[PDB]
RNA sequence: CCGGGCACUCUAACGGGACUGCCCGCGAAAGCGGGAGGAAGGAGGGGACGACGUCUGGUCAGCAUGGCCCUUACGGCCUGGGCGACACACGUGCUACAAUGCCCACUACAAAGCGAUGCCACCCGGCAACGGGGAGCUAAUCGCAAAAAGGUGGGCCCAGUUCGGAUUGGGGUCUGCAACCCGACCCCAUGAAGCCGGAAUCGCUAGUAAUCGCGGAUCAGCCAUGCCGCGGUGAAUACG
């Protein structure tokens, strides 16, 4: 009934930060339904490639914001604690809400 | 109790359900000729039926989404060609020569910087 | 028949033939058509002089058309000129009066081109 | 741009209509991205060294 | 077009509203060409700036809804060669 | 056509709404 | 087409008369990409070939097409002197396209206000032989008659 | 919508998957034709990618920077003006000159993006722009959203027109300290040039060209028909 919202830029660190939590939940607690990949929201910047003027010849980059959702159904105070201080993320951001 | 097939054309995709009957066709909660009324390429989707000899053998209930009316129709045609290839897949024998077993790789080519339409290029000036 | 000075519309269709009057078209037509309870879809060739005079009476009385309309837009601009006003100057020289770059084609307002040497 | 110009960009009050964006690495008033606060040459310059987080060049 | 509005600048608005109730009237130089004109402006002689200098503009009752820079044009022309 | 602001087709092009393209669905 | 033989674009057969000729003709009636309008026009045309004429409208088409098919044409060629006009025969493929092309363009020059009636009448007059698009096929052949002197320069 | 399931569509990470590896033909080989594969071939279609170098190419106004140069100004602040000028000339465009078309009513089918300093459903006032109210959403969860063409149905009857909407008059809405110069938009009136464009000249080889809408960046607002992208329907033709 309490779910976790995963975001980030590199999906190398984003995926690997869901999978530790899956077994810091499954083994470590009650039932938790597997990682669901919410769609990636893509900011794009297209820009003139040189300093002055060549209006053709752009280069574009993009900032990929990936989402990942894992639902946890029932509280086990080892899940709460393991998922509190055993945090090992890097550029990932996590969220939790009771509702 | 039924047979199934999958096809897609240009971001449009089709779910095909085949459960034998009069030949009645249902599309997304609609009669076939109602949804597609007035579109003259419609009957080309069930073209693999006509060549499989099954006329009023099968009814059809079909869900479809994405793309547009006239490219969805090609997505159904592959659906029916992958569903008919389920009931006695000796119907592979003459389906693929007719070309009803291949998916269209053809899609919108993108846009290029410096161009206008991704090939169409701006008028040359010279002066 | 004839409305607003002379201005005879004929044949065609009645809501259309109403456009052919100075000061009127589209809206001001399809309005006075039901306001006089007349079918717009009919043809001005035939109709009761009844629905004809009800129709001239409305229009010619309601708003100003033709002569007095043109006379008003005249003196309105005369007012913008000779008050020394900006827009007045743009009328005085016959140049474009709102926004409108004049380095290139103003042509509708400017007249046809009068070319000169480089 | 000039100095007092890169400055005045920051002095934002008096009629906030006058607040205009400016590059934090240039002073450049033109082609500044709200998101980065960088302008378009700098975006291209920092993105190319890896110093723009999770910003990769696109191809498709 | 404003309407809940009719923007006039307060700077000359003062000196004009005065020249009614002071009783006396004369020549007043303002930079404000954004402002609208009248009622108590009419008959006053206001010098408006074009970017270069201050142009005398006499005021009357059909100048009413017209901004003060209508009557001070910004560009010098006289045609071509 | 796409430049008659007094038509459906025109409005759509300019991107706007009005008596000739009232917003209802 | 420097290296290749430029193999031919091939079309899906028709959804009524079941014929490639018809589709390849339909396409030529199609302005700015609308196929729906293209067929709805053509199909109304053979409706006109029915109530008007007791004949079978498909058969008219193959006939009207075969009459407006040019047998020979004059192609430009450059030589040990100036540019010339050399008579040759239209390849089967080429005859196709021209007949379909001329048919439509002739059709649109017909004064009839409605599109289908245009192609209708033309295709009738075409089959019966007196068509404006036939005047062309004929005419083209007439050029290659008069130039038969230069017909030794063919390739 | 509920239970229920996630099988499917899909969402997104990881692999798989065709390498001329296989069949006859040719050939000395590399390869090439041809066959059957298979969703796909002969580098599958498209990106990203651009050798030593050339143009004493472009940029001292993105920035950096040697040198020269101004030092109550060649620096600095502001109010206003100009960059928007108009006898004219050229480049890129948009809307058209209509009946495979215009208008009105109804009826459908996309993708990619954006938004809780915002996107605003839904209700009311308004012809309308818009204004009141006001629920949801840190957003596959609410909103932009109507996609348009198309479809059906009726209207127009070849007319400088129900074509085309430039110009101008009057009336208003909004952002903003402020819309005279210079804003965008709505309504009413006005309805111009234009009946496929001299010499000349451009783009495109397929899901391309034509044609139809949609989103974003910048951004208070906007002169965007621009630019970067997304899908809808969808030709013709390559002898050589
Ligand atoms: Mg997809
Ligand atoms: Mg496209
Ligand atoms: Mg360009
Ligand atoms: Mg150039
Ligand atoms: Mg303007
Ligand atoms: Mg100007
Ligand atoms: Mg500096
Ligand atoms: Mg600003
Ligand atoms: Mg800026
Ligand atoms: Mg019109
Ligand atoms: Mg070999
Ligand atoms: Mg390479
Ligand atoms: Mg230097
Ligand atoms: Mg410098
Ligand atoms: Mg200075
Ligand atoms: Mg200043
Ligand atoms: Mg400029
Ligand atoms: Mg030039
Ligand atoms: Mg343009
Ligand atoms: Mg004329
Ligand atoms: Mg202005
Ligand atoms: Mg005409
Ligand atoms: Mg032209
Ligand atoms: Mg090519
Ligand atoms: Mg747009
Ligand atoms: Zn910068």
């Amino acid at each position: 009934k309490i779910r976790i919202k995963l975001r980030g830029f590199d999906h190398k660190t984003l995926d690997a930060s869901a999978q530790k939590i899956v077994e810091a939940a499954r083994r470590s607690g009650a039932q938790v339904s597997g990682p669901i990949p919410l769609p990636t929201r893509v900011r794009r910047f297209t820009v003139i490639r040189g300093p002055f003027k060549h209006k053709d010849s752009r280069e574009h980059f993009e900032l990929r914001t990936h989402n990942r959702l894992v639902d946890i159904i029932n509280p086990n105070r080892k899940t709460i604690e393991q998922l509190m201080t055993l945090d090992l993320p890097t550029g990932v951001e996590i969220e939790i809400k009771t509702v | 109790e039924q047979y199934y097939g999958t096809g897609r054309r240009k971001e449009a995709v089709a779910r095909v359900f085949l459960r034998p009957g009069n030949g009645k066709v249902t599309v997304n909660g609609q009669d076939f000729n109602e949804y597609f009324q007035g579109l003259v390429r419609a009957v080309a989707a069930l073209e693999p039926l006509r060549a499989v000899d099954a006329l009023g053998h099968f009814d059809a209930y079909i869900t479809v989404r994405g793309g547009g009316k006239s490219g969805q129709i090609d997505a159904i045609k592959l659906g029916i060609a992958r569903a008919l290839v389920q009931y006695n897949p000796d119907y592979r024998a003459k389906l693929k020569p007719l070309g009803f077993l291949t998916r269209d790789a053809r899609v919108v080519e993108r846009k290029k910087y410096g161009k206008h339409k991704a090939r169409r290029a701006p008028q040359y000036s010279k002066r | 028949a004839r409305i607003a000075g002379v201005e005879i519309p004929r044949n065609k269709r009645v809501d259309v033939a109403l456009t052919y009057i100075y000061g009127i078209g589209k809206a001001r037509a399809k309005e006075a058509l039901e306001k006089t309870g007349i079918n717009p879809a009919t043809r001005v060739k035939d109709l009761t002089e009844a629905e004809v005079v009800r129709l001239r009476e409305y229009v010619e009385n309601t708003w100003k058309l033709e002569g007095e309309l043109r006379a008003e837009v005249a003196a309105n601009i005369k007012r913008l000129m000779d008050i020394g006003c900006y827009r007045g100057l743009r009328h005085r020289r016959g140049l474009p009066v709102r926004g409108q770059r004049t380095r290139t084609n103003a042509r509708t307002r400017k007249g046809p081109r009068k070319t000169v040497a480089a | 741009a000039r100095k007092a110009l890169i400055e005045k960009a920051k002095r934002t009050p008096k009629f906030k209509v006058r607040a205009y964006t400016r590059c934090v690495r240039c002073g450049r008033a033109r082609s500044v991205y709200r998101f980065f606060g960088l302008c378009r040459i700098c975006l291209r310059e920092l993105a190319h060294k890896g110093q723009l987080p999770g910003v990769r060049k696109a191809s498709w | 077009s404003l309407k809940k509005g009719v923007f006039v600048d307060d700077h000359l608005l003062e000196k004009v509203l005065e020249l009614n109730a002071k009783g006396e009237k004369r020549l007043i130089k303002t930079w404000s060409r954004r402002s609208t004109i009248v009622p108590e402006m009419v008959g006053h002689t206001i010098a408006v700036y074009n970017g270069k200098q201050h142009v005398p503009v006499y005021i009357t009752e059909n100048m009413v809804g017209h901004k003060l820079g209508e009557f001070a044009p910004t560009r010098t022309y006289r045609g071509h060669g | 056509g796409k430049g008659d602001r007094r038509t459906r087709r025109g409005k759509i092009w300019r991107g706007t709404y009005g008596k000739y393209r009232p917003r209802k669905k | 087409a420097r290296r290749r033989r430029a193999e031919v674009r091939q079309l899906q057969p028709d959804l009524v008369y079941g014929d490639v000729l018809v589709t390849a003709f339909i396409n030529k009636i199609m302005r700015d990409g609308k196929k729906n309008l293209a067929a709805r026009i053509f199909y109304d045309a053979c409706k006109i070939i029915q109530e008007k004429t007791g004949q079978e409208p498909l058969k008219v088409f193959k006939q009207a097409v075969e009459n407006v098919k040019p047998r020979m044409e004059v192609r430009s060629r450059r030589v040990g002197g100036a540019n010339y006009q050399v008579p040759m025969e239209v390849s089967p493929r080429r005859q196709q396209s021209l007949a379909l092309r001329w048919l439509v363009q002739a059709a649109n020059q017909r004064p009839e206000r409605r599109a289908a009636v245009r192609i209708a009448h033309e295709l009738m007059d075409a089959a019966e032989g007196k068509g404006g698009a036939v005047k062309k096929k004929e005419d083209v052949e007439r050029m290659a008659e008069a130039n038969r002197a230069y017909a030794h320069y063919r390739w």
